[PDB]
């Protein structure tokens, strides 16, 4: 999971 | 937005279409390529090709069952991009590579045009 | 094999999908959340969750139009990972949080399960 | 496009  | 992105989850999703496409589940149409068919999920091939997505958002084309390609289509050439449609990944040979570009702009997939192109012209 | 792949296919594909789920197109089922109604394509359902993978490939359930999902499935909830499964991003919010893990669990989406715990485990 |  990533900040996009 | 605040929202957060799982990196992998559209490899993921595709991975999973290709798997029902193997198993022939909720599969909604058939091109028909001159003597040879393909099973396939209408939505993934408006998702992917020009020409499907004009075909399908078509008021009576949509419900049709079987699509009847243009004789000069190549079924190998189909079934390569139909391959790269479900999984990123495009099978580009010498030996194909002239029915694969004619195919993908009939088919109106242009990044498979532009690297077939540019493959071709390294080879000039 | 001696591929080549395009790296934003699947992205561009699933935003595709997301374009035709907005715009109501070739969506083949209703899914029911108490008074709420959610429209989808039962593929990237079953390609996103366990819970829709086992019931599109029943026998039966395969041909239904309509799921009514469990009473105590929160629409908004829903409504957040029915958006994730169509664009890869989770809107995971402290006030929601709960009703996202809670319904994660139900539609079998564990990488969705994981980051909650996670989220709740950092503010515990 | 890259080699995968
Ligand atoms: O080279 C390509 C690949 C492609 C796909 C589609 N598909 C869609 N485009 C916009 N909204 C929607 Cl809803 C879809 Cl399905 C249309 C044109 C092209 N051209
Ligand atoms: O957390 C998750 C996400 C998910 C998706 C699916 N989907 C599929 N899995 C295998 N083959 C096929 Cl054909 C599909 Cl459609 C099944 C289980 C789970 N669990
Ligand atoms: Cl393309
Ligand atoms: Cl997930």
């Amino acid at each position: 999971w990533v900040i996009p | 937005d605040s929202c957060i992105q799982f990196t992998r989850h559209a490899s993921d999703v595709l991975l999973n279409l290709n798997r029902l496409r193997s198993r022939d589940i909720l599969t909604d149409v058939v091109i028909v390529v001159s003597r040879e068919q393909f099973r396939a999920h209408k939505t993934v091939l408006m998702a992917c090709s020009g020409l499907f997505y004009s075909i399908f958002t078509d008021q009576l084309k949509c419900n049709l069952s079987v699509i009847n390609l243009d004789p000069e289509i190549n079924p190998e050439g189909f079934c390569i991009l139909l391959d790269f449609m479900y999984t990123s990944r495009l099978n580009l040979r010498e030996g194909n590579i002239m029915a694969v570009m004619a195919t993908a702009m009939y088919l109106q997939m242009e990044h498979v045009v532009d690297t077939c192109r540019k493959f071709i012209k390294a080879s000039e």
